[PDB]
C-alpha cells in the first residue's frame, strides 16, 4: 500500500 | 524506550517541533465554484496534508517504536480526525468560518454548495467555537492531536505478542496525560480545575470521532459516484 | 439546580439508584438462528430497554432542567452508545462473550448470519475486555453512562452551559471515587483520561452500528418498533 | 409529536 511506502520512506 | 523517559517539557517541545506546515489551497480568481470545484480543493488539500501527516506521525514520541502494520492501522483510523482537529484549531480565531488554508477561508453558506457538507460544517464550527470558549492553548492542541493518533485505532488491534504494542501505546498515552496536566498546573489551574479541564478536552475527542465517522461516510458516498490513490486507500480502510 | 448542590457521594448514590434493570430476551431455544430472528431478538430487546432508558435519563441529575426539545436531542444522539456501554459492562465477567441478556449470551460466531454484526461484536468485545483489564467499578460505570448521555449531543445544539457544569460535577465525582479507592493523584488523572478516551471508541461503535441498522431497516430485515424507527431516523 | 417526546413528556 502507498501508506506502507510513505511510512518506510 | 526514549518516549517514556521524556519529561513533560520535552514532550511539549518534541510535539511543537513535530508540527506539520500549513499548506495553501489552489483557489484562484477562478471565482466562483460548483459542487465539483470546491470538492476538488478540499480533497487536493487533504491529499497534500496526508504526506505531511505521515512524517509528523513518525515524530510523535513512541510512534516509531510500533510495527509498520500498527503504524499503518493507526493512521488509517485517525487521518480524518487529525485533519479535522487541525482545521478547527486554525479556525479558532475565525468565528463562523473554517480556515482550510490561509487562502481558503469558508463560511457555512459556501458549505451549502456541496451536499451534506453543511451538517459537517456546523459540527466543525461548533467544535471550533468550543475550543475558542475554552481558550485552547497551542501546547494543549498538539497533545490532543497526538492522543488522537495513538488512541483512535488501538482497540481495533487484538492475541499473541500484540498486547505488547497496546501496552506501549497506553504508557505513551499516560505520558501525554501527564503532559496535559503539567501544562495546566503550569498555567496556574487548581487541582480540581485541572481534572475538569482534562475531562472537557477529552470529551471533545468523542465529538471529533463523530465528525470523522460522518465525514468518512460522506466521502465514501462521493467516491462511489477525482480522489488521489492515497486518499482512496485511506478511505477503503473504513469500508472493510 | 440541586444537581450542582450534590456532593460526590450524593451524585454516586443518585446514579446507582436510577439504574435500569437487566431485561430478558424473547429468546426461543426451539428454533435455529436466522439473520431476521437474531435481529428480531436484538431489536425487541433494545426497544424494551429504551423505555427504561428514557426513565433512567430523567433521573440523571440536571437532565430534567433541560427543555423537552433538548432531552429529545441528547437521547436521540446517545441511545445506542448507552445501550452499548451497558452491554459491555454486563459482559465484563464473560470473556469472549456478550451478555445481551441473561438468556441471550453470545459469542462472535453466533452473529455471522447478521449483516455487520461480527464487526460490531468484535469492537464490543474489545471494549469489554478493556473495561475488564482496567477493573472498571460500578460507580465509575454509571458516571461514564451519564457523561455519554450529557456529552454526545451537546455540540449538536444557557442550557449548553448548564450541561457542562453538570459534566464537571461528574468529573469531580469520578476523581473522588478514584481517591476513595486509594489511587495516587497521578493515577487518578491517568485513569480519568483512560476511561474518557474509551468513550471515543463507544462513539465509534455506535456510529458504525447505526449504519448497519439503517442498512438492514432499508432492506426490511426486521420489523422495528416506531420508537426505534424514529431514533434511527434521528441519525439520518 | 415524536414518540420519544411523548415518552419524555409523560
Ligand atoms: C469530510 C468531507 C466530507 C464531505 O462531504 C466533503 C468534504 C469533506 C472534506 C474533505 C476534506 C476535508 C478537509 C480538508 C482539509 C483539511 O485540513 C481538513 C478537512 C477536514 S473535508
Ligand atoms: C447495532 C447492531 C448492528 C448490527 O450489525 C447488528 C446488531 C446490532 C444490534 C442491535 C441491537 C443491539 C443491542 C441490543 C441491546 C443492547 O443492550 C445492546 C445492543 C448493542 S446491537
Amino acid at each position: 500500500k502507498i501508506l506502507h511506502r510513505l511510512l518506510q520512506d | 524506550s526514549l518516549a517514556l523517559s521524556l519529561t513533560a517539557d520535552q514532550m511539549v517541545s518534541a510535539l511543537l517541533d513535530a508540527e506539520p506546515p500549513i499548506l495553501y489551497s489552489e483557489y484562484d480568481p477562478t471565482r466562483p465554484f460548483s459542487e465539483a470545484s470546491m470538492m476538488g480543493l478540499l480533497t487536493n488539500l487533504a491529499d497534500r496534508e496526508l504526506v505531511h501527516m505521515i512524517n509528523w506521525a513518525k515524530r510523535v514520541p513512541g510512534f516509531v517504536d510500533l510495527t509498520l502494520h500498527d503504524q499503518v492501522h493507526l493512521l488509517e483510523c485517525a487521518w480524518l480526525e487529525i485533519l479535522m482537529i487541525g482545521l478547527v484549531w486554525r479556525s479558532m480565531e475565525h468565528p463562523g468560518k473554517l480556515l482550510f488554508a490561509p487562502n481558503l477561508l469558508l463560511d457555512r453558506n459556501q458549505g451549502k454548495c456541496v451536499e451534506g457538507m453543511v451538517e459537517i460544517f456546523d459540527m466543525l464550527l461548533a467544535t471550533s467555537s468550543r475550543f475558542r470558549m475554552m481558550n485552547l492553548q497551542g501546547e494543549e492542541f498538539v497533545c490532543l492531536k497526538s492522543i488522537i493518533l495513538l488512541n483512535s485505532g488501538v482497540y481495533t488491534f487484538l492475541t499473541l505478542k500484540s498486547l505488547e504494542e497496546k501496552d506501549h501505546i497506553h504508557r505513551v498515552l499516560d505520558k501525554i496525560t501527564d503532559t496535559l496536566i503539567h501544562l495546566m498546573a503550569k498555567a496556574g489551574l487548581t487541582l480540581q480545575q485541572q481534572h475538569q479541564r482534562l475531562a472537557q478536552l477529552l470529551l471533545i475527542l468523542s465529538h471529533i470521532r463523530h465528525m470523522s465517522n460522518k465525514g468518512m461516510e460522506h466521502l465514501y458516498s462521493m467516491k462511489c459516484k477525482p480522489l488521489s490513490d492515497l486518499l482512496l486507500e485511506m478511505l477503503d480502510a473504513h469500508r472493510l
